[PDB]
RNA sequence: ACGGACCAAGGAGUCUAGCAAAUGUGCAAGUGUAUAUGAUUCUUUAAACAUUUUAUACGCAUAAUUAAUGUAAUAUGUCCAUUGUAGAUUUGUGGUGCCCCACUUUGCAUACAAUACCGGUAAGCAA
RNA sequence: CCUAUUAGCUGGUUAUUUUCGAAAGAUCUCUCAGGAUCGCUGGAGUUGAUUAAUAUAAUUUUACCAGGUAGAGAUAAUGAUUAGAGGACAGGGCCUUGACCUAUUCUCAAACUCCCAAUAGGUAAAAAGGGCGAAAUAACUCAAUUUGUAUUUCACUCAUAUUAAAUAAAAUAACUCCAAGUGGGCCAUUUUUGGUAAGCAGAACUGGCGAUGAGGGAUGCUCCUAACGCUUGGAUAAGGUGCCUAAAUAUUCGCUCAUGAGAUCCCAUAAAAGGUGUUGGUUCAUAUGAACUAGCCCUGAAAAUGGAUGGCGCUAAAGCGGA
RNA sequence: AUCCGACUGUUUAAUUAAAACAUAGCAUUGUGAAAAGCCACAACUGGUAUUAACACAAUGUGAUUUCUGCCCAGUGCUUUGAAUGUCAACUUGAUGAAAUUCAAUCAAGCGCAGGUAAACGGCGGGAGUAACUAUGACUCUCUUAAGGUAGCCAAAUGCCU
RNA sequence: CGCAGAUGUCCAAAGACAAGCUCAAAGAGAACAGAAAUCUCUUGUAGACUAAAAGGGGAAAAGCUUGUUUGAUUUCUAUUUUCAGAACAAGUAGAAAACGUGAAAGCGUGGCCUAUCGAUCCUUUAUAUUUGCAAAAUGACGUAAAUUACUUACUACUGUGCAUAUAGAGGUGUCUGAAAAGUUACCACAGGGAUAACUGGCUUGUGGCUGCCAAGCGCUCCUAGCGACGUAGCUUUUUGAU
RNA sequence: GACUCGUUCAUACUACAGUGGAUACACCAGAUCCCAUCAGAACUCUGAAGUUAAGCACUGUAAGGCUUGGCUAGUACUGAGGUGGGAGACCGCUCGGGAACACCAGGUGAUGAGUCAG
RNA sequence: GGGUAAUUGGCGCAGUUGGUUAGCGCGCGGGUCUCAUAAUCCCGAGGUCGUGAGUUCGAUCCUCACAUUACCCA
């Protein structure tokens, strides 16, 4: 008969790396989390309780509940014609604080002081992002000593 | 299967502390000719129809569960646990 | 007669007709079975803050309309 | 693969009960004159017209919940009409063309939440 | 007569034009020729947008994340597997063959792994929001009437007209209600399981046939171009230009002679092994002797009514490879 | 000359005339009567019967000749009963305020103990051994309720054939 | 009706907590003692063990040995897996109560994780300062007064039997859950080329026919005639497969 | 010159060697008491005669391992197109992406908080 | 599910009977008339299906083989 059970199918996914087995570190237990950020999904196998299911092995979600040593996170998943949000209830081990984020936190940061500088001059700033585009033209040496002719080579 | 006689727990009648509990087996009991379905049933068979309702037939499991009875010791109220299904159970024997 | 037993053809076209519908993004979700102790005193924070501010409110009224 | 030699006439989603949704009409915290009775109604009329000379026939609605004895919706400080976010319309200034923006005023329907109260159950007390 | 008994099963089911338009998956079922339920479709109605914006997207970009398939390895673990070499408990009385150890050596894995792609996936890219201060409310938290944490109120301020990266017949949007028909499928490229194989049986992604006609493939449900209101004119695609048949017996280079030549997707069969036929090329030996290599042609090549590059026919091609 | 049926007789109107049915002969079973055997009927009453064991009723086999072996464990049928287990209603007793509840007892059946096969039916394997080989009168061993006897045969009954 | 396998169980500890410890195996050495009894020492990334299939996890431990125990306890929410985003069932994070262990921070709502199971109706026992049995009463005339009686006021606790609310159990393995033996060679009806018994079609394992190479046969001599070990085809006069 | 609590979790491990002791870290001297065993070996308690032999710290091996580059190599493999080649088995072209083992060379750490001596 | 019987040396069984208890045959060896010495006497290993108040039970609350007849709404 069929087999689906809750762990079936996670032989390779839900094993540890080479010369990389044992229990976590202390410092995982020093991580902050708070209501609305952004966090990631990791089995630690070497943890059996509170062990995510399956599919949410390496999903992105944020986070609306907090207890004493768990944590719940909304996910999305797609579900034959549209998408659902689920609410994934899991323990601590398995929990990441998620670096999606980091470009957009930066980018903020560093564009005020260019608007507040721009401002005090009174000049005209752009601070949109710029995709790579086409180049200019240049004026290139070159010592004719160093150009080097290839041809096509013979069959061996 | 081996469970002792005696067991000092939680009493969820008339005195919420622990206490000293006594437990044995409960078994199902007679039942009684003036209970209403069976009076229902034994109307109903009478006359000439022949027999009026299922008899079952298709057995299949070979065991029970285990259901406990225990009696706390201050108070003199009871209560029902149930176990997982067995085949040999004992009430207080030789241990390991 | 046997027959066929399984094939997903055609279901994302189907799924795609109507295309992928999304969440709905709401402000605010319902605190049943959250974190107690917490929003109890969320409560009294509110109550204390709603007082205040309808017996102002109502006192700006009385001396308003005298 | 089955039906069909030809022509004319006939030939198949309807009626009644009961429920719902949609839409049109009348009145509206009410609505519907049941069975009957009345009349200077009586070819048509088996239709139409009327209602018993501080006004208790009956149905549905206006209040829920519980097996049930039953119990029953802020509360008298103010005839006032619980709270917040977005939001149609209105009020006052300025901008570009009665319209759209910015500030200001009011806050429908509705969506998402909070709170108070009524019936059952558990908990803590308990004449 | 009850009686026009009952049938998940065969057969039939009557005017026109216009608009929209399917399913042959899935769950449960004394269920497998049935049914209910979801999905796919139609019709009503409101809320929105109409401001080249925002909501939005079977698409990219920038930042970040997760993986163990193709490949590789066997001197890295597990499991297989050929052979010698060098060293320090069995053996016929200082040597067989061994055993043990050390460094090598030939070959492997859907149910092996030190490593590890291409493709395919997920989250994010600012106004109901972000940043920075002050004050107020708690029965929560802390050693703390300041420790923190929510929430609330006031101040100040964060690019826009080029719109916090590109592009967009992006609002043809979002949401309720009432219902039909379906739940026997098949085919093609690529991946793929059983079988000697099959116009056999069973899966994956996409496009189709079915439900669909037009031009081409002689002919043909599924191949190529291309999808459809009634016309006039222009110029093409796929494919063709000796006659059948509209348009080159066009031009410019090579190859080929067949007493069973050859003639282009799907497509309508041919191999091992041979040739002192002819045409190019490579490597050896003083103007000969060899050994190889690959284009056309030939041998290998036997079935039943008389027959098929579609037919006639074609050899200064009307055949094969180019321009 | 072989097979089948003893013979005369009968049969599927309209695809089968036979080896099929009947038959005389043989065997078994029930019953001494209006309170009996077998059978009909809703009830009252009937058939055999104007009968009486050399009779009526129910079966099997199928002339004459010569024969009819072993098994009562199984399934049927049949015989004895207060020594005897189980087995209804009614009845009797105890308790109780009463409805109930609990006890006890010689019905027939089954069980216990016997009979019966011209009742339904059944009736085995392995190994060694005699002055050339071959065979096995003989022996050992497992085992059944009983182990296919007199006969007969590649038969309308034998696959291999 | 692909491949290699497993399930209808088992455990008062093989459940909970804490502490100490380190395992398989090899080498050297010690009276009887030897290939293997019990003793020391060196090395030892798990080569052991962890109830039962296979996979994942585990070293001052999840393994071994001890000590103390019954968190395998009562009640409620947010939810994951299959999926219609229904039930059952099996899980994850928490809240109120009473406890175990440890010096303490903590851990504990069965078994280190992935399987080990069951509706309506009926029956059966537990719980309750909650109810009923259609004109009424049953503890009790209880406690205070007063009578010349149909007197007055107060009270959580009131006959047998039955019914009912809530919780577990008695089972449906065809496991979303009917009480169910055969035969038709005397046969009937509605249908099916959705499906067997012929010809035809694709295939060619099997059947049949033809090839290539050269070990050897042929006294001698590969090839007059043959041709083992291996290899390429053809046919539809066999039988299969669909 | 040394110590306590940590972070990276082998450039930090492993095998042999060399060097060091103001204070500190150790080995070390004992068993009355708390405590512990077959065993004061270990664990627990009370000390200050001796020593850098060992632990520990720094350095050295054409050391094993580990780690970073170069090469292997545009090789193996692969997304999209083709009325492309070939009886087939298989293999090029156009628009794109791109490994692994081995081999060669360098390296063997760095750091947060708080104290002691001088 | 209900009623009845039954479990006692190795084999077949007696007993078993409240301050009373466990035996015989058979099976296995010893001394024995020692011409089958048939027959045999004295000896030993030898046991209550298992629980318990109540003391001394085989009385009695329960489950475990087996036998007989009858019974059946999840
Ligand atoms: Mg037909
Ligand atoms: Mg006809
Ligand atoms: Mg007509
Ligand atoms: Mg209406
Ligand atoms: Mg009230
Ligand atoms: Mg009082
Ligand atoms: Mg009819
Ligand atoms: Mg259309
Ligand atoms: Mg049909
Ligand atoms: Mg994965
Ligand atoms: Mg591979
Ligand atoms: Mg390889
Ligand atoms: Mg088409
Ligand atoms: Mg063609
Ligand atoms: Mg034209
Ligand atoms: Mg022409
Ligand atoms: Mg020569
Ligand atoms: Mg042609
Ligand atoms: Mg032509
Ligand atoms: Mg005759
Ligand atoms: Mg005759
Ligand atoms: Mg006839
Ligand atoms: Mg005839
Ligand atoms: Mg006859
Ligand atoms: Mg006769
Ligand atoms: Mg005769
Ligand atoms: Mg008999
Ligand atoms: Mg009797
Ligand atoms: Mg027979
Ligand atoms: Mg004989
Ligand atoms: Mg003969
Ligand atoms: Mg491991
Ligand atoms: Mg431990
Ligand atoms: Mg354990
Ligand atoms: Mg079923
Ligand atoms: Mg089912
Ligand atoms: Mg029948
Ligand atoms: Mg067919
Ligand atoms: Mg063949
Ligand atoms: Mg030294
Ligand atoms: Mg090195
Ligand atoms: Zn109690």
């Amino acid at each position: 008969g069929k087999s689906r059970g809750k762990r079936s199918g996670t032989r390779y996914k839900f094993s540890k790396k080479f010369r990389k087995h044992g229990e976590c570190t202390a410092n995982k237990y020093l991580e902050k989390l708070n209501y609305g950020d952004y966090v990631d999904i990791v089995c630690d196998s070497t943890q059996q309780k509170g062990m995510p299911f399956n599919y949410y092995h390496g999903k992105t979600g944020k986070i609306f509940h907090i207890t004493k040593r768990g944590v719940g996170v909304l996910v999305n998943k797609r579900v034959k014609h549209r998408i659902e949000q689920k609410k994934v209830c899991v323990r601590i081990e398995h929990v990441r604080k998620s670096r999606c984020n980091e470009d957009f936190l930066l980018r903020k940061i560093k564009n005020a002081e260019l608007i507040k500088e721009a401002k005090l001059k009174n000049e005209h700033i752009n601070i949109k992002r710029k995709t790579e585009g086409p180049k200019p033209a240049a004026m290139i040496k070159v010592p004719p000593s160093k150009i080097i002719t290839i041809e096509p080579l013979p069959f061996y | 299967v081996n469970v002792p006689k005696t067991r000092k727990t939680y009493c969820s009648n008339k005195c919420k502390k622990h206490t000293m509990h006594k437990v044995s087996q409960y078994k199902k009991g007679k039942e009684r000719l003036s209970s209403l379905g069976r009076r229902r049933y034994d109307m109903k068979q009478k006359g000439f129809g022949g027999q009026t309702k299922p008899v079952f037939k298709k057995k299949a499991k070979t065991t029970k569960k285990i259901v406990l009875k225990l009696e706390c010791t201050k108070c003199k109220k009871k209560r029902f646990q149930t176990m997982k299904r067995c085949k040999t159970f004992e009430m207080g024997a030789d241990k390991k | 007669a046997k027959s066929k037993n399984h094939t997903n053809h055609n279901q994302n076209r189907k799924a795609h007709k109507n295309g992928i519908k999304k969440p709905k993004k709401h402000k605010f979700m319902s605190r049943k079975g959250l974190d107690p102790n917490f929003f109890r005193n969320q409560k009294y924070c509110l109550k204390g803050i709603q007082k205040k501010k309808k017996e102002l409110k109502l006192k700006a009224k009385q001396e308003k309309n005298n």
